[PDB]
């Protein structure tokens, strides 16, 4: 019941799309109960800023005056 | 256009013609408690308009020589209206706000007013004898508020202010630089642009809801981030309504220490 | 039962280490997550803050409040009024901005970075100043012409109470050292007198400016390590 | 499918529009927006930069020291109080992991907690000592504790407990998020009891903050090994990692060293930043 | 199947007007005859390969890179000899960057596995119980610690093993961390250019790659108070590059190298031997 | 749970080693790869460029740039001009040519070798020289008449400024070991004057020739080794 | 998710052709998330020395004059 | 002969109803010739309280009067 995922690049390998050869490739099994016993999360790069850095009511647009 | 506003909660309305747009925390408008998200069984108490109301505090005086002011928000409605009524008549209690903040100066005056919104504002106790040592009412200074300094000069045991909170403005009271306090949502009255600035903040826990007698979940901070001048004193209003709050777990009349 | 060999690595401990573990508490019961408001993925979302710039180093107004109010005054002048080192991370006024500490977590870094200024005058008062970014390898830019020279933009005093100067990614390095490292210069931020700030009669001649800096959005770090802000006792 | 990348740059040329990104307002609370490309001419370039080690996981994905507890096998009687050490559980012993804990209002993870252990003949006289077994229990609040090495709660019925041989690998053991909230909270602005009307004039004194809402109970760590003629020194360092992390709500990162585990402040070091000559001066 | 080296092909004797043994080394070409163009050979057939000397073969083993010495002290002093740090560098050995000054540009991941060994030093020996080390690196801008209980020792985000002497020796790998597409093993240049206003004494060491190497320290203390009987530890550094890409390759030094970077010693101008004659075999 | 058995082998530090092991740095952003020139794919490759014969290693040509010029000049002699022991990581005069400074980090090598030589006299400068190459075995050719008893190639100096030989792959073993060793002794390589160079007024009469080495493409070689050609005093540790 | 492939021939092997009996596969599995914690990767043995050895614009052929 | 089960939940988890996907799973062998040699059995909580709470003969109702 392994799990796969593609392996960070490393000096040899790939661009960045790493969808290039197979052999990039880390595999996993989890053998205990609790998931808190599981190894780290994959990386999660979803971000929003907008939360802290234009939480503006207004629909404000960045060539529009902000002022008006 | 956006610098012109006008806000109603309940039974009073704010305008204003010089508005910094309007920020709400985090893009999340305030709202009520999910049967999903649900801790307390009890069926809660929905005031409606008999809380949601703008409230005023006391004014403040912005002088040359002013370094901040700072308030617990819910604290600060305590002692008003049937918010300040039903947070002493029930055990939990939620609230979002809406806090408008005005500054009324001419054309000719010049300095800003840093408006921040901060979750959990711990402040540090002024002695160096004992830690987080600050008393119930130090803490808790209602509609008056409190305010800061650019001095630390903590208390030998507690023979003045040794139960209450230090204050410098450049750390913010708690030992971190203000400079950086615009992680907090916040607003800039610059007199040269807006007369006021509004804030809309959910509330903010790690519960649901909680006892608002014992926990602070936000407090008020205004600074004078450029310092007021003229060719002068500034009267600042603060202007606060609870919003979409809920009440739960009708008790005993609570009646705090005096 | 099944032939194994242990390599090199093996009963080790890696504070980096990714392993799987028992649990001390079996079957316990997470209290249910619940939609906590502000919630943060990354610390890029934090870079792009724009926070302020503890400017106005001199002795006197460092450790203050004033340390952040950069004075402007009416007087004609062809003097610099303003100099950055650029380095989030090791200049002595970038240092402890958000920024700065979150750079001082990381050993590298790279990206564009905006500079945010604010006028904070009378309403009254108008004029023009400079702001420019010089990249490294060069003589400081002593006067306004060799600010002229290099990237800049000018900022016309009005109703848009702000604006923005960007320093954009102009590296040879992909990536830059954030410790203070002579290899990777930062270049220069400076201002000059566009013009004479215009004061009308009865108002203010003396005022002040805030700046603030942020990541632009094509900015990243990369290993982390100790920040040197902190320490304790024994 | 690829890891997004950060923002790459698209290729423009002058701009003489009444279009301005260049200027805006911050009074409004947000940030300025501007890129390159809104105020200089570019090229275009291809971002494939990737922002992992900025992923809140990765930041907090390294063990910590948290403190450090010092035990002595020692068949003199006076000292035989030291055979074992109660700690409290906390992470505000060490300043480098609460520097970037505290960086959140609210928090939730799963914890990993492993050990390092080693040993020394403090005094003068050496001799032979055996390998030692140490014994770490989980002491919950409520639970009774030991008043001795010895004391019959060491039978860990219920506590949990971890035996280890010196010298084998170090320790470890994964702890599920603990909270009776639905998240940590890294501050409180309160106090655990309302004082009333009359009883104390003016109370929360001392009972103002996290320091006393949040009672987590205690380690405790025993050798196991009864005394020797030649006694030993035992030193434990706990470590510490968030896994399975998410926070909310950010905060400034503290520039006072922090007076203990409050918010405090020491008169002494309330100056973060050094001087430079002047404005103009790079 | 994997390539093998050319096959020769079988030929016989030649009378024609082709040249494939003259040539104009002037072109800057290597001249290209084969056995096959200049005698009469057999047909053979060539299963034999070039993997042996492939790059990833010959840069496959591991070298030791520096020695760290470590002392547990009883004494009022040497206390500071409980912790070393070293600037993170493969120059200290000289046959592995023999090897790796092949290439102008490299590019690969590192390992590093370390080798523990201890005596005891003092003509005064006893029990000493079995002693722990701390591996810490600390990255360029980090601090440094003072002292081996220095709070710095931390980590909390500094990487850093503990090793307990005995168990296998510790073992870590390393991404390529340049900030350069390649790394540099040479480079003719200056960390900073001095300009017009400056002094024309301008060396100082800014001239070298030396001058923009900075990978941090490598900071290796014992972790546990002084014993009565002291220690001393010896640590070995071994690396081994891994997944690695070379350009621009360069011909190896013949003489003894004098530092970190290119400079000669006046004792090892002269590489190479004398022969009786230009005739002699 | 699962049950296992440790091998001789186990928990030992081989340099040779290849197995998995976890990162120091997770998670870490690479900085991309671009092009770069010249990359190299096999030390091979470097060996079969054709570099220079420090040939001239008498007492006062050795260790300078004389060091690599062969002496030619228009007297008659049937005297060889040169003579190499073809061992090639052995020999004084090839062991440091970059074929030999490859083959000093392997213990046993394969395949011909190819020797090039360039005439670096006047335009005015002609003459025939003879190349050749025997089996190590009965005697290095010391006349003219014995070097013709091999292979052996005859070069008209002219507008081809250069030539070459290869000494083709004759042993009895597969591989020859890069060691001196009598029973994997390489053969001889000779050059003798076939016609002396004939010199007209205003030309000088000594010339210099400069010799080249190199792989063929059918080299290998099987074993790495550690080379005997740097060093350094003894390693002591910071303190 | 593991990688299947042809071992380096020895002592008792076939030809050195691989193709030969199955004796001569093994198998490997990555276990952890960066490809900088792989094995080194499998030889790429393709070469291309002229790059080198006779980088010439304008193309030789080795039987022509090196010169016309 | 591995069996596939889920994994009780941990802190990342946002669905508290064990419907993530495969992210959390763990796989389990038995090694052994006895059963007494597993590890804890799968957790079972079907419960009925009735049987020491109301252990009735005559079906009680809550609203009920209990005596009439
Ligand atoms: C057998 C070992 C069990 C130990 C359980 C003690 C609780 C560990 C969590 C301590 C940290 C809680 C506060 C926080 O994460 O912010
Ligand atoms: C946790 C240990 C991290 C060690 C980071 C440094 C890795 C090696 C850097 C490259 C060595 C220099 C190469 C060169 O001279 O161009």
């Amino acid at each position: 019941g392994a799990q796969v995922s593609t392996q960070k690049t490393g000096a040899h390998e790939n661009q960045n799309v790493a969808a290039n050869g197979s052999t990039i490739n880390y595999t996993t099994i989890n053998y205990y109960k609790d998931s808190a016993s599981n190894s780290a999360t994959r990386q999660d790069l979803s971000q929003d800023p907008s939360k802290f850095t234009e939480p503006v009511k207004d629909l404000m647009l960045k060539t529009a005056p902000a002022l008006n | 256009s956006d610098r012109v506003r006008q806000i109603t909660l309940g039974n009073s309305t704010i305008t204003t013609q010089e508005a910094a747009n309007a920020i709400v925390a985090y893009g999340e408008w305030p709202t009520y408690i999910n049967d999903s998200e649900a801790n307390p069984v009890d069926a809660p108490t929905e005031p409606d308009v008999s809380s949601n109301r703008f409230y005023t505090l006391e004014s403040v005086s912005w002088k040359t020589t002013s370094r901040g002011w700072w308030w617990k928000l819910p604290d600060c409605l305590k002692d008003m209206g049937m918010f300040g009524q039903n947070m002493y008549y029930h055990y939990l209690g939620r609230s979002g706000y809406t806090i408008h903040v005005q500054c009324n100066a001419s054309k000719f005056h010049q300095g800003a007013l840093g408006v921040f919104l901060i979750p959990e504002f711990v402040m540090a106790c002024n002695t160096e004898s004992k830690t987080s040592y600050v008393s119930y009412i130090n803490a808790n200074p209602g509609e008056r508020g409190g305010e800061f300094t650019n001095t630390y000069n903590p208390s030998n045991t507690d023979a003045s202010e040794g139960r209450k909170f230090a204050a410098l403005d450049y750390l913010l009271g708690s030992g971190v630089l203000a400079g950086n306090a615009f992680v907090y949502p916040h607003q800039i009255i610059n007199l040269r642009t807006n007369n006021s600035a509004t804030i809309v903040v959910p509330y903010v826990n790690s519960l649901v809801i909680d006892c608002m007698a014992k926990h602070n979940n936000w407090g008020i901070v205004i600074l004078p981030l450029a310092p007021l001048a003229f060719a002068p004193q500034v009267p600042i209003t603060v202007t606060i309504a609870p919003m979409c709050t809920e009440f739960n777990g009708l008790r005993n009349i609570t009646v705090p220490v005096h | 039962g099944l032939p194994t060999m242990n390599t090199p690595g093996s009963n080790q401990f890696l504070t980096s280490d990714d392993f799987q573990s028992p649990c001390a508490l079996p079957n316990f019961d997470v209290t249910p997550p619940i939609h906590i408001p502000g919630e943060v993925k990354n610390m890029m979302e934090l870079a792009e803050i724009d926070t302020l710039i503890p400017m106005n180093a001199v002795d006197g107004k460092v450790n203050t409040m004033e340390m952040y109010q950069i004075p402007l005054n009416d007087n004609l002048s062809k003097a610099p009024i303003f100099c950055l080192s650029l380095s989030p991370a090791s200049d002595k006024r970038l240092s402890h901005t958000m920024l700065g500490e979150i750079l001082n977590y990381y050993t590298h870094w790279t990206g564009s970075i905006r500079f945010t200024f604010l006028f904070c005058g009378s309403m009254m008062a108008t004029g023009k100043l400079l702001l420019s970014y010089s990249p490294p390898g060069a003589k400081p830019p002593t006067n306004r012409k060799d600010a002229m020279l290099g990237t800049h933009i000018i900022w016309d005093l009005g109703l848009q109470s702000s604006c923005s100067m960007v320093a954009p990614w102009i590296s040879n390095t992909v990536y830059r050292r954030c410790a203070r490292d002579d290899f990777t210069e930062g270049g220069f931020i400076t201002c000059f007198y566009q013009t004479r700030i215009v004061v009308p009669a009865s108002t203010p001649t003396s005022m002040f400016m805030l700046g603030f800096v942020s990541a632009c959005p094509d900015f990243s770090v990369r290993l982390l390590r100790d920040t040197p802000h902190i320490s304790q006792s024994k | 499918s690829q890891p997004p990348s950060t923002q790459s740059t698209e290729a423009t040329s002058g701009v003489n529009s009444q279009e301005v990104p260049a200027l805006t307002a911050v009074e409004t609370g947000a940030s300025g927006q501007a890129i390159p490309s809104d105020v200089v001419e570019t090229r275009h370039v291809v971002n494939y930069k990737t922002r992992s080690e900025s992923c809140l996981e990765s930041f907090f994905g390294r063990a910590a020291c948290v403190t450090i507890l010092s035990l002595t096998n020692s068949s003199k009687s006076g000292e035989e109080k030291k055979h074992f050490n109660i700690w409290n559980i906390t992470y505000t012993d060490t300043v480098q992991l609460r520097r970037k804990l505290e960086f959140f209002t609210y928090s939730r993870f799963d914890l990993e907690m492993t050990f390092v252990f080693t040993e020394n003949y403090p005094s003068t006289a050496s001799g032979e000592v055996r390998n030692q077994v140490y014994q770490i229990m989980y002491i919950p609040p409520g639970a009774p504790r030991p008043s001795s090495w010895d004391d019959y709660t060491w039978q860990s019925s219920s506590n949990p407990s971890i035996f280890y041989m010196y010298g084998n690998a170090p320790p470890r053991m994964s702890i599920p998020y603990v909270g009776i909230a639905n998240a940590y909270s890294h501050f409180y602005d309160g106090f655990a009891r309302v004082p009333l009307e009359g009883e104390n004039t003016d109370a929360g004194d001392t009972f103002y903050g996290l320091v006393s809402i949040n009672d987590f109970g205690v380690l405790a760590v025993r050798a196991v090994n009864r005394s020797n003629p030649h006694t030993i020194h035992t030193s434990v360092r706990v470590y510490m990692k968030p896994k399975h992390i998410r926070c909310w709500c950010p905060r400034p990162p503290r520039a006072v060293l922090y007076r203990g585990e409050g918010v405090d402040m020491i008169s002494s070091a309330i100056l973060p930043l050094a001087k430079v000559d002047s404005i103009t001066t790079f």
